[PDB]
């Protein structure tokens, strides 16, 4: 039998499949999860989630396991199976994010300059 | 009463109508993407809400 994994971020679902062994590590220690496991909640440390294979590095992270609901609530879940690739992805997405945060503001202010000149000409036209 | 001034005022307010219509269209697209972000956030909120309920 297999158990259904679904790693969930606030940004959206990252991974969803049926994996036999889930080998996440908690704040206390390791946990080896099989189908038919006891209902338990355990907070995950900032490390990879070993799914037996594809390894998922989570940040923040909180695990709740039911015998079919072994889903993981992570604040940031990469894919590339390394502990620092989430930090590299965060360093790239901060750059992309402040580029978008400046792009949206300058686009609004260009459209607002168009509106302010177009209503200037209306007020001058009298 | 200043026919040329009336026509320049007509053309100016047509230009403002066009600009505010373009901004309406841009805000329709941004509303669509914002409600897409909300419906992509909602399963995380459902799961963490039921976990907080069952624990606390």
């Amino acid at each position: 039998k297999t158990i259904h994994v679904s790693v969930v971020t606030p940004d959206g679902p990252v991974y969803e499949d049926d994996v036999e062994m889930v080998s996440v590590k908690a704040k206390s220690g390791e946990l080896g999860i099989l189908p038919g496991h006891i209902p338990l909640v355990a907070p995950l440390e900032i490390s990879a989630a070993r799914l037996k294979t594809q390894y998922i590095a989570v940040s923040g992270g909180f695990l709740e396991v039911r015998p079919d609901k072994v889903t993981i609530l992570a604040q940031a879940a990469e894919r590339a199976e390394d502990i620092d690739v989430l930090r590299a992805k965060a360093a790239k997405e901060r750059a992309e994010r402040r580029l978008q945060s400046q792009q949206d503001d300058i686009d609004f202010k260009r459209a607002e300059l168009a509106l302010k000149r177009a209503m200037n000409r209306l007020s001058v036209a009298e | 009463a200043s026919l040329r001034d009336i026509k320049t005022r007509i053309n100016a307010t047509k230009k403002t109508s066009q600009i505010t219509k373009a901004m309406e269209m841009v805000s329709t697209s941004k509303l669509n993407r914002a409600e897409q972000n909300a419906k992509s956030f909602v399963p995380y909120m459902e799961k963490i809400q039921e976990v907080v309920a069952n624990v606390a």
